[PDB]
This record gives structure tokens, C-alpha cells and sequence, in this order.
RNA sequence: AGAUAC
């Protein structure tokens, strides 16, 4: 009655897998169909009693992986109704047991993610009656016993998990649940703080709704008289609620919408009109001077411990191998373009890099750089994932450079310090150039070899819109180049690494010899995996991301093992940390993707404010969606909540 | 280091008074506190082993950030950063992380309009219809409601009437009852809470306070998420709704019609005195009303609740002809059929009709209507009732929703309802029906059938072979060529809801062919009646 | 929603 999670990673969606869908939230349904037509797309699923549910793939919540519409199939009864009961029946204690564990793996300063299938494993082991004597080391035994591997993860306690943390996300205890797309199976959940969100929001409750609502009457009064000094000093608190609000962090808390609703209600305004995020936004400026990045998920600094993080990033400094080559007397990127790797060696500013003498991860900076397992980057803002001193010394950009740098392939720590002045646009346009077109030529060789060879293979405080090259073509090519020749090395090498991974299937293979939107809702996506499998977009091999080492944080732990195993040293991570950290990485990989596309959403919205039953549309303009589809005004919009 | 020492003093001095300011709780920074200082002497004296061993380690970012407070000292000895202030400051830090890990071990559903905080999360309109029966109150917002791009009915019978009526205007409006399935028209009980519409309708909008049925009237008026919503009913509901539309914060338009058409009480009735258009008021108590209808027919020249919707039909039509005469009706008479009756004559007055139910029975004589009793006594307590004002209800009666009390699970809406009495202005349900069918695996539908209607056993024996059947994851019943056929017509109807409820009982239509069967006979029965069981 | 640069 357990199963091991790498069948999820091993597997796509597919008929027999027991999944939980957000329309029927309280009940276990079972895939009992895939897409029908590149017309329509949706799965087919059957519920225990044998009533059919269609959905897009990404209603999915969490997935089991296997152990025409005939009405007669006891099958699925059986599996749907076994597994429904067993976790409904365990459901209350599991309801103790993460209050508990929540005021233990809580932490005060800030919001703070873990590993939702973890937390599953934490939540199965622990037993109530001994939790109560030796009780918090009891605790952290049981959380380093949840850590220590066998992998597998009891259905059950999952569902069971999985309702008890929304029961107790209408409390503020945890955060939104997330959930990739790839596997289709929930990665990470925040934790958030007892005293800053459990008990303040109380506290806010209770004094909101103290003398029948009196401090919302006396507020409405006062944003009525418009007397907002007064409203500063003493009514902070609700300047605190709408923005968090308007973060989307307690959106799904249904009585601080009521709360709020009185509020707006009572305001004569903006009197009986619809409850919005934007309607907090537009309400908050209306009373604050000079939102997105208020999202407690964004950890953004502004947030306790990114704010001690960042303090650490800001007041940081940084034995090179002799044993390095030199590549003597021998960049295509943006102006503005803050690190430049293309390969740089961070992994060399560490410790870890040469002291085998220590277990895991010892550093502090690389600790804290691993959990932004990306350089985070917006068009408000950017959070690189290492700290500033250290981008500066090890970008690569005439300098005293550390690094780590029909058709055949030849199967068969540096130096440098001659850099050219170059960016995309000046290396389109037009003896070293002679070199240049050499390589450009060669691109167009690796991709045609890619592409007939391996089977190989979207765009558009002052908003900006905007819509590939030769040089695109180049640096994309040698990129999945080095990439796929340094998957092979650790392949053969026996290196554990982190890696990336009907008529309507007719359609997309002839489709695929405009209009991509009709093949877009038949997307595959990547993954991070702790073992290898082809990435069948680019090919049919191994694909090892190690060329962003300063943005992303998989390819600073392939440096970290490079640097290990080139001096014939232990390698750094065994299997099984590999796996933690991968998990990790994907998590905060979703997560950015997420707030990306929010983000775009909200600008672009926002500058259109300035100036398959499916009702999906997109505009010429990427990111604003809101019978014949794939063929060619609205009432509102507003941005911040994503309504088109 | 003795000038240490002092800064040591001086810092937990200082901590002190940062921590006398709030009385909020302040046993916990106290505990935090002691556990402090305790931590301090343990650690010094405990050293006695491991002075040097300790003294050996330096620091970084748990500086600024202080990690683990298992070991404090060591950590202010060996301090070197590029002067007390990074002492009293540390250590300040450090105290609150004991307060992170010391204010967190061991140290420890009357707003039913907050049940719907997406229709609380916009501007809703309440529109109320107020009046007497016969006002037209009903036709404005039924013309409002189809130029829209819901009906909620009391009533399979008024859900079936918007549906012709729909039909013969050339409009596609699906029906959805209890029973039947075919814009919307429905049972308040069917309304869906979710789908965002423009224009509700909810009728007879004062059943929001029966003790028994109550509750799917309050639950679509606080959360239906509709741009309009329209009640109609009578003038007994406005303060309430004035309050509840005071904890939505909704407008509320109220509009108010008068009779139509003049009635009046007669002075004192002449049982031969009984005439063509008379309606005899027998409530349910059938025995009663079989008793009276045979004897009545025996001299010169039929509806109760519990006969079937075709059969009322037929008799209303038949009425309305020479071929019927009289009728005998009951309370069920109170709303459904449009009926032509010149004048009412009550039977009788074990409790005392209330008010509202002879305003509303006598107002069905809609333009001049008149009333009487068979006994003069009735006549006057009649008159009593017929002339008093309009009592206004003082509560809204109400129940959780499925998504509710399956939180509360996170028998027991016994104390669901209990804490939902220990707000004022709302009532719990009677739902004693309710509980005993709840004297009988999921739990989900548990809950969603505990709602399933039955008598008071050859229900409760049909009932219990239906959970049998459910336990599995239809027929025994035979009639060819009257207790009987009213219970079997109920059974097949029963089966007629789980069918619409679970199309995984497969029947259909064969079965709605079964139900015609009982329907002709029991009809048949009932006009050839030569008996009754009384 | 795939890919490189950031």
C-alpha cells in the first residue's frame, strides 16, 4: 500500500493513475482517458461512482501512478473507494499531528518551503503518545528519521496531508500548495509563522468584529472623513491586511474576504462594487504614499529572513588548483546584462570545492544561494542567487580570468584573459570575425545534425513591450552542445548529477513537420531529475544543465562535483542529497515560473488599462489570456487579480 | 575577562528593559527569560570540561542571524568583525530567537452570511416583492428574469408551471427537480451556489422560516451569486431581510402590491349549503377529507398533499368543468396550481392554525372572494384570524452546507446545531425527519441523503434494501387490472431520486412508464373511491 | 508551454 515516487518521475499521466482534480476536490477520481482530438485535448477520468469528470491536465492536484466508456468497471470502484476511506478514517489525527509538527519546523522570522512529499513522510512516522516525556528531540528524530532512507510514500497519508493542509491554510498556518506540471504531483508548500500570521490575523478577527464591527464602522468613518493620518498611526493593521491581499497570500482564507467585504462596503466610494485584488491595490494608494512583491511565496526581502539573508548577501567576501589549465593568449549577450558566465567558476569561491573533510553543505552563502535554487529575475526587479562581491569577481568578462571551460563528434579549472567587446546585436551585425563565422557555420551544422539526426525541436516604472538570431542560433547550439557532451562525461564516469529532463497525437506529429497555439494544450514540460533520461525535445540523450552556474543552482552543484572528482577527490553529493536538493530546485523553479507569468500578466494588463467549453483567448500580447479552436471589448480587467 | 563580564551585565540589564514593556503575554518573554540565564550558568559551569573546546570557535552569519542559542558564550569571547553595542545587540538577538523557540511550545460559525464570501465579494441587489397572494408580484421579475442572459421554486408543480410557461413563449428553459430533469427552472433545494448568474428568482421567499424546510431559502438569499435577486412573497419577511441584507451590506429595494381583487368573512354559514365552487379545507388528515368528500358526494354533486402532481392536474381541469363542482382541498392548496375558486369554506380551526395559513388559504378566491366555516364558532375565530395584521417572522431559519459540517467532521449535527445556537435572529432546523432517517461506506452521502424524504415502515424497509444497495456499490410490487398504490407511487419516486442523483440505478425510462402505472391507478381509485382507509 | 542568453 506504498509506492515509490520515482515511477512519477519515470512516468507521465496515463490511464490507471489515481489522481485528486480541483473540480472534485473531496473525492479520488481515476484516469480513465487520454486526449481525444487535436480539437479537444481534455482527460477523461472516472469517478468511484462511475461518473465521468473531463479536464485539462492541469487540474491535476497529486498523482499515483498505476497498481471504452463501460459503465460496468468495479476496478476503479475499488481502488477510488479503498484508498478515499483509509485517508478520510486517518484524517483527524493527521490534523494533530500538523498542528504539531507545525509549531516545530515553523519559523518565526518568515515564511518558510519544504518539501511536500517529505512532510508526507514526516507525518506518517511520528506517533502521537510518545510525542508528549523525551518529546522535541523525540521530534527531531523523527523528522532526521523522515530524512533517512524505503523512499516510499503511503497514498493514504498523502490525500490525508494534502486535505488537512487546506483545513489548516483557512487558519494561516500554511501556505498555497504547490504543484508541477511535469509529474503533475505537489513539490512544496510554504510554512507559515505561528506569531506573525496564526495569531495576528486572529487577533485582527476578534478586534474586527469586537462592539458588532465598531472598529470597521469607525474605519469606514474615518476613510469616509478622509482623515488617513489618523488611519497611519493606528489602523496599520489593515493597511497590512489588504496588502496581503493583494499578494495573493491570504486570498484563499474565505473569512478575511468576508472581513474585508464589510470593509469595502462601508466605504461610500467604492461602495457596491466587487470584491478584487485590485480593488485592495487601487483601495491601498488611495490611503498609503508612494503588490505583487508583497507575495510571502516570492521571497522577496522587504520577509524577515530574506531580509537576513540579503543582510548576509551585502557583508560577504570570498588556493587555486595549480593543477589548472591555461589557455593562454586565445559572449554573446544583452548591455544590460548583470552576470557573465559563458564557463565561470563560483564553485571555486567555496570551501566545499576542496574540503572533503566535511559532510553536506557546511557554508553559509552557499547554503543560502542553493535555496534560491535560481537567480531570480523580473522585469521589476532581480534577485541573484548569489551575492553581488561574488558575481563581481567571478563574471567572466583584458582580465585575469578563473574558469572552468556531414558532421562527426570527437568524444575524445582554467585560465584566460582576452575579452572582446561584444554583444548579441554586435555579433549579428558585420580574422577573428573569420573564426566567428567558422563557428556560426558550425552552429548551423550542430543544429542541422540535431535536427536530422537526433530529431531535434513565442514572444510579445514605465512598461516595456517587446518581441532569435544567428547568434541566438549559436550560443543555443553550443549550449546544448556542452551540455549533452558534460551529461555524457558524468554518465561514464558513474557521476551522480542533476539533470533536466489517436488522431491528435497524428495532428501534433504533422503539425509538428502559426497556429502553435492549437498544439500548445498538448504541452510536455521539463523536469529536474535525479537520474537520467533524454530530454526529447532537444534530442534523444541525456541533457545535464552546468552552462548557468551563476543563475541556476544545478549547474553550481555539477561545478561543485567537477571540481571534486577532477582532483580525484570524494564527490560532494551521494544519490540521495542529490535527489533532496533536486527536489528543491524544482520547487523554486515552479514557483518563479508562477510569479513570472503573474507578473507579465499584471504589466501587460496593465498597460492595456493605461492606455474545449474553454473561453480561452490570447492577443497578438503573449501573456494576456483571459467551437473552432485555434481560430481568430471585453468587460473588465483587472490585472492584479488575473480577470480578463 | 572580567570587563566581559560587566558587559554581560549590562546587556542582560538592558535586555530587562526590553522586557517590561507589553503585559500582552509577557510570562512568556519571563520564561524566555529565566531559560536564558539558566542557559548562561549551565554553560559556564558546565565548561569546567569544555572551557577551551568551547572557546576555540568563531563565527559569521549566525552573527547576524543567531542559529542555534545551544551555545551563546563561546561565540561573545571569540567575537572579531570591524564596540559594547555588539554585545548588548547580539545578545538582544539571541533572546529573541529563545522567544521564537519559548512563545511556541505547549502555550495555549454564527456569521452563516460569511458561508458565501464570493457572493459577499460583490454587489448584490435584493429586489423584494412583497404582497398577498393574487398581486402580480410574481410576473415583473419572472419578465425581468427572461430577457436575462434561475427560478427557484417551493414546488414541483410552480418549477413545472414557469417551465410551460417558458415553452410556450418559444424559450429552451431546462427543468430541474428532485425528479425531473429537462436559463434554469428548479427547486430552491436544486439551486447550485456556484454558477454565477445575472437574475435569481426565489418564490414564496416566507418558507425561509418552516422549522423543518427552512433553510435552502436562506442559503439561496445569502449565497447566490447573482446580479439580481428577486424574492416575491409575502410583507412578513422585509425586517429580516433588512437585517440580512445588513450583514451583506447588499441594496435593497423593497416593492410592495396589494390584493388584486376584494374578500370578505360572510356572517355565519347555514352541510347542504354547500355549493358549486366551494372549496371544503380538510388539511392533511386524509382520513378526514376521504370521510367527508364520500359523504358529501353520497348526497348531492379531491386534493391533499400527498397525491401525485398529474392527478392534481386532472383535477383542477375537472374542476374547473361541470364535471367537478366542489373540491375538497387542504394547506397544499396554500401555493401551486392556478385555481378558479369563487369561495372558501373552511371545515375547521390538534394545535390552532396560525394566521398567515388562513390569510393565505382564504386569498386563493381571487375579484370579489368569500369565506366561511362549517361551525359558527369557526366562523368567528375565522374572522379573527382573516382580519389580524400582518405578524412579521422574527428569525430565518437555517442549516450548513454540505462543504460546512463536512469541516466540522473535519450524529453530529446535534451538536453542530447546539453550538449554532449557543447570533440571534436564526433558527435551527427540526429536521427530525431528518434525524430519523439518519437512524441508518461514505459519509458524504450520508449527509447528502440524510435529506431524502419518507413517511414516519415499508418506506424505512425500502429505504434500508436502498442502502444495502448502496453497500454493493430495481424490483422486490405488483398491480394489474389505495393505502397501497399511495405508498408504492411514493417508493418509485424515491427510486426516481437516487436515479437522478446516481446514474450508476438505471431504469429510466422504463421506470417513468412504472411510475404512469401507479399514477392512473391510484387516480382511477380515488374517483371510483367506494371506500377510504380513516 | 519547449529551448539559449539574462
Amino acid at each position: 500500500l506504498s509506492f515509490d515516487p520515482a515511477e512519477l518521475l519515470r512516468t507521465s499521466l496515463n490511464v490507471g493513475d489515481i489522481v485528486l482534480l480541483k473540480q472534485c476536490t473531496s473525492e479520488l477520481t481515476m484516469c480513465v482517458n487520454l486526449p481525444q482530438s487535436t480539437t479537444d485535448p481534455r482527460y477523461t477520468f472516472a469517478k468511484k461512482d462511475g461518473t465521468l469528470v473531463y479536464a485539462m491536465k492541469n487540474s491535476v492536484i497529486l498523482r499515483i501512478p498505476k497498481d471504452p466508456v463501460l459503465t460496468r468497471q468495479l476496478i476503479v470502484s475499488f481502488t477510488l473507494a479503498t484508498f478515499t476511506k483509509f485517508a478520510w478514517t486517518q484524517l483527524p489525527i493527521v490534523l494533530k499531528k500538523l498542528e504539531l509538527i507545525h509549531r516545530y519546523l515553523q519559523d518565526s522570522r518568515g515564511s518558510k518551503h519544504v518539501n511536500f512529499m517529505s512532510l508526507v513522510r514526516i507525518i506518517k512516522n511520528l506517533n502521537i503518545k510518545e510525542a508528549t516525556i523525551n518529546g522535541d528531540a523525540y521530534v527531531r528524530k523523527v523528522i532526521d528519521e523522515s530524512m533517512s532512507v524505503n523512499k516510499s510514500i503511503d497514498p493514504t497519508t498523502l490525500l490525508a496531508t494534502y486535505w488537512g493542509v487546506r483545513e489548516q491554510q483557512q487558519n494561516n498556518l500554511w501556505g498555497s500548495v504547490y504543484t508541477n506540471t511535469a509529474l503533475l504531483s505537489p513539490t512544496t508548500v510554504a510554512v507559515l509563522p505561528l506569531k506573525k500570521a496564526h495569531l495576528f490575523y486572529q487577533e485582527v478577527i476578534t478586534r474586527l468584529e469586537s462592539n458588532d464591527y465598531q472598529e470597521i464602522k469607525a474605519f469606514a468613518k474615518l476613510v469616509n472623513d478622509k482623515d488617513y493620518h489618523s488611519i497611519a498611526k493606528r489602523y496599520d493593521y489593515i493597511r497590512t491586511l489588504l496588502n496581503d491581499y493583494a499578494a495573493g497570500n491570504i486570498e484563499e482564507n474565505a473569512v478575511l474576504t468576508t472581513i474585508i467585504s464589510k470593509i469595502f462596503r462601508h466605504i461610500d466610494m467604492y461602495r457596491d462594487q466587487d470584491v478584487t485584488r485590485s480593488l485592495c491595490g487601487k483601495l491601498l494608494v488611495e490611503i498609503s504614499p508612494q503588490f505583487i512583491l508583497g507575495n510571502w511565496d516570492l521571497n522577496i526581502p522587504k520577509s524577515g529572513i530574506s531580509s537576513v539573508e540579503q543582510k548576509l548577501y551585502d557583508t560577504a567576501m570570498p588556493v587555486s588548483d595549480t593543477d589548472r589549465y591555461d589557455f593562454g593568449d586565445m559572449c554573446i549577450d544583452s548591455e544590460d546584462a548583470h552576470e557573465i558566465n559563458d564557463i565561470a567558476d563560483p564553485a571555486g569561491l567555496f570551501p566545499e570545492s576542496f574540503d572533503y573533510t566535511k559532510s553536506g553543505i557546511s557554508d553559509d552563502v552557499l547554503r543560502v544561494s542553493l535555496k534560491r535554487a535560481f537567480t531570480t529575475y523580473l522585469p521589476d526587479l532581480v534577485v541573484p542567487m548569489l551575492p553581488k562581491s561574488f558575481c563581481n569577481r567571478a563574471d567572466l568578462g583584458d582580465r585575469k580570468t578563473e574558469t572552468i571551460s556531414g558532421l562527426h563528434v570527437d568524444y575524445d579549472l582554467g585560465i584566460v584573459s582576452n575579452f572582446p567587446k561584444v554583444t548579441y546585436d554586435k555579433v549579428d551585425s558585420i580574422k577573428q570575425k573569420k573564426q566567428l563565422e567558422l563557428l556560426h557555420t558550425l552552429a548551423t551544422k550542430l543544429l542541422h545534425k540535431r535536427i536530422h539526426d537526433d530529431n531535434a525541436v513565442f514572444n510579445k516604472c514605465i512598461p516595456t513591450f517587446y518581441d532569435q538570431t544567428k547568434s541566438t542560433l549559436l550560443v543555443s547550439e553550443f549550449m546544448i552542445l556542452t551540455n549533452k557532451l558534460c551529461a555524457a562525461f558524468f554518465q561514464e564516469n558513474k557521476i551522480p548529477g542533476v539533470y533536466r529532463c489517436n488522431q491528435a497525437k497524428a495532428q501534433f506529429e504533422l503539425l509538428k513537420e502559426k497556429d502553435i497555439t492549437k498544439i500548445s494544450s498538448q504541452l510536455s514540460s521539463s523536469f529536474y531529475s535525479p537520474f537520467p533520461l533524454p530530454h526529447k525535445m532537444i534530442g534523444n540523450t541525456a541533457y545535464l544543465t552546468v552552462t548557468s552556474p551563476m543563475r541556476r543552482g544545478p549547474d553550481l552543484i555539477n561545478h561543485l562535483q567537477l571540481h571534486r572528482f577532477l582532483k580525484k577527490l570524494p564527490l560532494c553529493f551521494k544519490q540521495e542529497y542529490l535527489d533532496q536538493y533536486v527536489w528543491s530546485f524544482q520547487a523554486r523553479a515552479d514557483i518563479l515560473k508562477i510569479f513570472q507569468r503573474h507578473s507579465s500578466t499584471y504589466w501587460t494588463l496593465k498597460h492595456l488599462e493605461q492606455s474545449n467549453g474553454t473561453v480561452n483567448c490570447l492577443f497578438p500580447y503573449s501573456y494576456a489570456r483571459g467551437p473552432r479552436i485555434g481560430d481568430t471589448k471585453v468587460e473588465s480587467i483587472h490585472p492584479l487579480d488575473g480577470i480578463l | 575577562e572580567f570587563k566581559k563580564n560587566l558587559e554581560n551585565a549590562l546587556a542582560h540589564v538592558y535586555s530587562t528593559q526590553i522586557e517590561n514593556s507589553a503585559p500582552d503575554q509577557v510570562e512568556f518573554r519571563k520564561v524566555a527569560w529565566l531559560r536564558l540565564k539558566d542557559m548562561l550558568y549551565n554553560q559556564l559551569l558546565d565548561k569546567n570540561l569544555p572551557a577551551k573546546i568551547n572557546g576555540y570557535d568563531p563565527g559569521l552569519m549566525e552573527t547576524i542571524s543567531p542559529t542555534q542559542p545551544q551555545h551563546i558564550i563561546p561565540h561573545l569571547v571569540k567575537m572579531n568583525k570591524i564596540k559594547y553595542e555588539q554585545f548588548q545587540y547580539l545578545l538582544s538577538s539571541y533572546y529573541d530567537c529563545i522567544l521564537n523557540q519559548e512563545i511556541i511550545p505547549s502555550m495555549l460559525f454564527s456569521n452563516p452570511a460569511e458561508w458565501f464570501p464570493e457572493a459577499r465579494k460583490i454587489r448584490r441587489h435584493i429586489i423584494m416583492h412583497v404582497g398577498p397572494t393574487n398581486s402580480g408580484k410574481t410576473f415583473r421579475s419572472l419578465q425581468k428574469l427572461k430577457a436575462a442572459d434561475y427560478y427557484a421554486g417551493p414546488l414541483r408543480l410552480l418549477a413545472r408551471e414557469v417551465y410551460e410557461k417558458f415553452k410556450h413563449e418559444n424559450v429552451r428553459c431546462n427543468l430541474l427537480t428532485g425528479e425531473e430533469v429537462i436559463l434554469t427552472s428548479g427547486t430552491i433545494e436544486m439551486i447550485p451556489l456556484n454558477q454565477n448568474f445575472d437574475v435569481v428568482v426565489l418564490d414564496e421567499i416566507q418558507m425561509m422560516a418552516d422549522l423543518d424546510r427552512g433553510w435552502a431559502w436562506t442559503n439561496a438569499l445569502l449565497g447566490a451569486k447573482a446580479k439580481e435577486v428577486h424574492c416575491c412573497g409575502e410583507a412578513s419577511t422585509i425586517p429580516l431581510i433588512k437585517k440580512i441584507v445588513e450583514m451583506t451590506g447588499d441594496k435593497l429595494t423593497i416593492n410592495e402590491y396589494e390584493r388584486m381583487g376584494k374578500l370578505v368573512v360572510e356572517e355565519e354559514a347555514l352541510y347542504h349549503s354547500l355549493k358549486k365552487g366551494d372549496c371544503v379545507v380538510a388539511f392533511s388528515k386524509k382520513a378526514i377529507l376521504d370521510l367527508k368528500l364520500e359523504i358529501e358526494k353520497k348526497t348531492e354533486l379531491v386534493i391533499y398533499g400527498s397525491l401525485p402532481p398529474e392527478t392534481r392536474v386532472k383535477q383542477a381541469n375537472l374542476f374547473n368543468s361541470g364535471e367537478f363542482d366542489i373540491l375538497i382541498a387542504s394547506d397544499a392548496i396554500g401555493m401551486g396550481l392556478n385555481l378558479s375558486i369563487d369561495r372558501v369554506v373552511f371545515t375547521t380551526s390538534m394545535v390552532d392554525m396560525t394566521s398567515s395559513a388562513i390569510k393565505q388559504i382564504g386569498g386563493r378566491a381571487g375579484p370579489v372572494g368569500y369565506i366561511t366555516a362549517v361551525k359558527p364558532n369557526v366562523l368567528k375565530a375565522v374572522r379573527e384570524a382573516i382580519n389580524a395584521p400582518i405578524e412579521y417572522l422574527t428569525s430565518a431559519t437555517t442549516w450548513p452546507t454540505d462543504e460546512i459540517c463536512t469541516h466540522v467532521m473535519t450524529t453530529l449535527l446535534e451538536t453542530i446545531a447546539a453550538d449554532i445556537e449557543q447570533n440571534k435572529l436564526f433558527q435551527i432546523c427540526d429536521l427530525k425527519a431528518r434525524m430519523s432517517a439518519i437512524e441508518i461506506i461514505t459519509f458524504s452521502d450520508k449527509l447528502r441523503l440524510s435529506n431524502a424524504p419518507l413517511k414516519d415502515p415499508l418506506v424505512k424497509a425500502a429505504f434500508k434494501k436502498f442502502c444495502d444497495t448502496i453497500a454493493r456499490g430495481s424490483y422486490r410490487p405488483f398491480d394489474i387490472l389505495l393505502e397501497e398504490y399511495e405508498a408504492l407511487y411514493n417508493i418509485i419516486m424515491l427510486f426516481f431520486w437516487l436515479s437522478n442523483r446516481y446514474p450508476n440505478f438505471i431504469d429510466q425510462e422504463s421506470a417513468s412508464e412504472l411510475k404512469n402505472f401507479c399514477e392512473m391507478i391510484i387516480f382511477e381509485k380515488i374517483d371510483h373511491l367506494k371506500r377510504n382507509p380513516y
